[PDB]
RNA sequence: UACGGUGCUGAAGCAACAAAUGCCCUGCUUCCAGGAAAAGCCUCUAAGCAUCAGGUAACAUCAAAUCGUACCCCAAACCG
RNA sequence: CGAAGGUGUGCUGUGAGGCAUGCUGGAGGUAUCAGAAGUGCGAAUGCUGACAUAAGUAACGAUAAAGCGGGUGAAAAGCCCGCUCGCCGGAAGACCAAGGGUUCCUGUCCAACGUUAAUCGGGGCAGGGUGAGUCGACCCCUAAGGCGAGGCCGAAAGGCGUAGUCGAUGGGAAACAGGUUAAUAUUCCUGUACUUGGUGUUACUGCGAAGGGGGGACGGAGAAGGCUAUGUUGGCCGGGCG
RNA sequence: AGGACCGAACCGACUAAUGUUGAAAAAUUAGCGGAUGACUUGUGGCUGGGGGUGAAAGGCCAAUCAAACCGGGAGAUAGCU
RNA sequence: UAAGGUGAUAUGAACCGUUAUAACCGGCGAUUUCCGAAUGGGGAAACCCAGUGUGUUUCGACACACUAUCAUUAACUGAAUCCAUAGGUUAAUGAGGCGAACCGGGGGAACUGAAACAUCUAAGUACCCCGAGGAAAAGAAAUCAACCGAGAUUCCCCCAGUAGCGGCGAGCGAACGGGGAGCAGCCCAGAGCCUGAAUCAGUGUGUGUGUUAGUGGAAGCGUCUGGAAAGGCGCGCGAUACAGGGUGACAGCCCCGUACACAAAAAUGCACAUGCUGUGAGCUCGAUGAGUAGGGCGGGACACGUGGUAUCCUGUCUGAAUAUGGGGGGACCAUCCUCCAAGGCUAAAUACUCCUGACUGACCGAUAGUGAACCAGUACCGUGAGGGAAAGGCGAAAAGAAC
């Protein structure tokens, strides 16, 4: 094992799904283009979490 | 003068195209054998 | 109904960045680079959300790939879409 | 097809024999008529496509038993 | 799984100076590491931006083989050689024909 | 005035004549060799329904997506 | 303390060859006796790669020719600018179609490319550029023809074909002037428009289809007549006084 | 009216010259023949190799044709070099 | 499993991590654009255009699900036509297409040899098509044998270039019988009794053994030359491990490993104490398969070319007996022997290798070995099917040459 998303496993994921990609997404890439430093490793780190939260949505569809 | 190649796009998909070799059974012979071959483009289409 | 801010991702890069995009924004309209199967209402919606505007038109161009490569190691570009987003009034960017 | 839908007769190949005894191919072809058969239990004409050797099998066990045998194999009236 | 940890204190067994000891700076994918003081390489660097900027002749250490290399006995002061072991996870490394631990 | 290219202002801006192989003209005439189809469009009913649906006019409002759009263009970008 | 290879020297055997060493070379080689061979090359108008020859010779691609000044540069006949010259001008002008695919524009560079030099280029390398309800495609329809459920026919593959469904080279709705960029225009802007649907409102009302009808809807040659694009000239206006 | 005439575009190819390691794997230059027809041209489609198509030449069917091109039988066979 | 990582060229930025939780490997999932059997329709592959429903609506529209064709079954309808049938519609279940070889079947050459060529041969080969499987086909005697007998099929070794067949030329070429490898037999035409009765399938957590992650794993120093010891010289130690590959030159003791011992969440393959379910044990007899055996005509296969020609198969025309029966024993007749035709199923020994793991080579070493050691079916050529290359090496370490 090297990471346990139990932050994930509890509800109102599709809230924090749309603050993952709207607006986080949205400014990572506007202010990359734009030229950002630390932003490099900032869109990774959030299109992991888009795709970790779509993935609890999938196994469970409650929150 | 007037040369063998004188292209039409209209002309070379229907003659030699991906769906004119996969209406013929033999020409997806055809395609067979390029796919066994290995090559990357088996229809001169793309 | 109202594109879903799922679709909302539509925007990619905030400008094309470049002459004639600055002196579209000195006359009234923005350039932007959108993704590829964005149809004009999904960047007129896009921009009216998540930027604070409202929108007159939009024009869309795909512009394509140069091949900008060495013979030994051919490659191609990817293929883009450029939407000029007209602002004539009600315009803060 | 020229099949005797009943005996399943088909072509057969063969060599035209000579004199000389040179074989050429020939196609021995099955002696099919089509023929309109009265069945009395369905009250009703079926139409097969039979060789002479079809119909004294029709004559021979009756049209139903042959029927069963067709349907059976799949084959249509 | 590794003999030469990310810090250790090693002594050099074949080539360059082999008496030399000094910690492991790092160890590499490639079987390479490198090690304070003992692969220095007079570097002629042409101005490059960020990182040396002046340029100029620069002493920097380049890798040996991770084979060369062996650890230095705190005991005693001879390259002993290292083994790992202990049953569960825990592969603890111990010195080889003095049987302490590292 | 970097002589590329920009910022301001601007007179007269009419008449006659000659005009196409272009328009009227899918017209007119003449001739045998007797010169596409279907949809758009207009109209009439059938089934069907009945202050309905539906039609027609006005008025308002909204939509008109997607792809191509550079360049060569009887040729240094097509075929040779 | 120098293995295979390469290159010399000496010695040696009838020979094929061998032995030793100098030089280079920088990791191998294999006494002796046996065994197995992709076991020996100078030729096959032999195959592949390298390099000569002719020879620094022919040629440098329409006999539409250029001269000079200035700029730039390490270098200018060929680049830029200027002034004269010549060439085409029912094109060697401009625009669409097909076809190509960034060759477009800007900066930089001159190794290969350009039959020469090249500062230049369609060359290299980066960065920009293609904006549509009215233009095309898409779409609605169909022609030749293609595919064709069922079907018929054929030893299997398959051939043909009804309903249908595709298929333009044809028939279907609509925008023009002026300005703009280094590069886009009927697309951006400015001015003045047009078309087809949806929804709602109001008024009135019998509406309604793979059905019927009309229309779409059509040849060749020829002869006017009217007119316009366009030209010439006069007037007008601005400048000239050679 | 004209398978009328003269003659551009257009289509063809009669003579000569140059070329023949060409500018060109049949062109260029001077002249030539048809040019309201049995004309020419664009865009699609159809006919496939002992087959097509042919105002007929063994012409044409991708610079290939008394039988195209591609792979297979195939290392055919070769009393010959 | 781990102290390092973010695939490579390819470095750098920005970060991630401490064996307790980063990466990495294994298993199991989720997602999985479009094209392509492509499957809602169409099409010039990667595109265009729909319908139906459910939601939501911002009324502009947005999502999601389904909608191909055929076979089978079931239902509900339903013509000419009167009962019905054809037909329609719906639901379910399957199939489709691809793949290197092996296997079975449908069709089937020619070059060539005969020193020509036509019978013959090549050869039922190449090729096309259809179909199936991990193997397939075959297979349980109307078989051989020779008065003795054996006992299904397949494969290997002889028999044996034998008997024969043959323009008796070229050539083709068995069988009997023996040695082995393997080796279980059945079932339905049919009732009663027994009734998971013995089996065979399906389905099974329990058990072992494997596979897909891994873990431990011995023992070397001093000196010399040298740039660097792994070489030398000396003295040791290990060895069920002196297989191999790296390490600055040749290392059993430097490092990966090696013999050897161990491990598997989870998913699977085999044998299963094996539970359950269903088909169906064995007993008496009546028969044991009719357009069939056979025949005539024309062909094909048998080693057998129609010959004295048995045997098998059928395109055409006929046609029995029926266990009092019928077939075979190489024209045919009698006797004797042997077997039951006109219905099926069946493992093993066998063939092959797209693919995967481990090991080996009197195999190759960059004009070789794959066409391809290499970003190769690529560049390139051709409208197209198709053809199809050249191209490895600095160094130990880039210490890749600051000035």
């Amino acid at each position: 094992m090297k990471a346990k998303e139990l932050r994930e496993k509890s509800v109102e994921e599709l809230n924090t799904e749309l603050l993952n990609l709207l607006r986080e997404q949205f400014n990572l890439r506007m202010q990359a283009a734009s030229g950002q430093l630390q932003q490099s490793h900032l869109l990774k780190q959030v299109r992991r979490d888009v795709a970790r939260v779509k993935t609890l949505l999938n196994e469970k569809a409650g929150a | 003068m007037k040369r063998t190649f004188q292209p039409s796009v209209l002309k070379r998909n229907r003659s030699h195209g991906f769906r004119a070799r996969m209406a013929t059974k033999n020409g997806r012979q055809v395609l067979a054998r390029r796919r066994a071959k290995g090559r990357a483009r088996l229809t001169v289409s793309k | 109904m109202i594109r879903e801010e799922r679709l909302l991702k539509v925007l990619r890069a905030p400008h094309v960045s470049e002459k004639a995009s600055t002196a579209m924004e000195k006359s009234n309209t923005i350039v932007l680079k959108v993704a590829k199967d964005a149809t004009k209402a999904e960047i007129k919606a896009a921009v009216q959300k998540l930027f604070e505007v409202e929108v007159e038109v939009v024009n869309t161009l795909v512009v394509k790939g140069k091949v900008k490569r060495h013979g030994q190691r051919i490659g191609r570009r990817s293929d883009w879409k450029k939407a000029y987003v007209t602002l004539k009034e009600g315009q803060n960017l | 097809s020229r099949v005797c839908q009943v005996t399943g007769k088909r072509p057969v190949t063969g060599n035209n024999r000579s004199h000389a005894l040179n074989a050429t191919k020939r196609r021995f072809l099955p002696n099919l008529h089509s023929h309109r058969f009265w069945v009395e239990s369905e009250k009703r004409f079926v139409t097969l496509r039979v060789s002479a050797k079809g119909m004294r099998v029709i004559d021979k066990k009756g049209i139903d038993t042959v029927l069963a045998e067709l349907r059976a194999r799949g084959e249509k009236y | 799984a590794a003999k030469i940890r990310r810090d250790d204190e090693v002594i050099v067994l074949t080539g360059k100076d082999k008496g030399k000891r000094g910690k492991v700076k790092n160890v590499l994918s490639s079987g390479k590491v490198i090690v304070e003081g003992i692969n220095l390489v007079k570097k002629h660097q042409k101005p490059v931006p960020a990182l040396n900027q002046p340029g100029g002749i620069v002493e920097k250490e380049a890798a040996i083989q991770v084979s060369n290399v062996a650890i230095f006995n705190a005991a005693t002061g001879k390259a002993d050689r290292v083994g790992f072991r202990f049953e569960d996870g825990k592969k603890v490394r111990f010195f080889k024909s003095n049987s302490e631990t590292i």
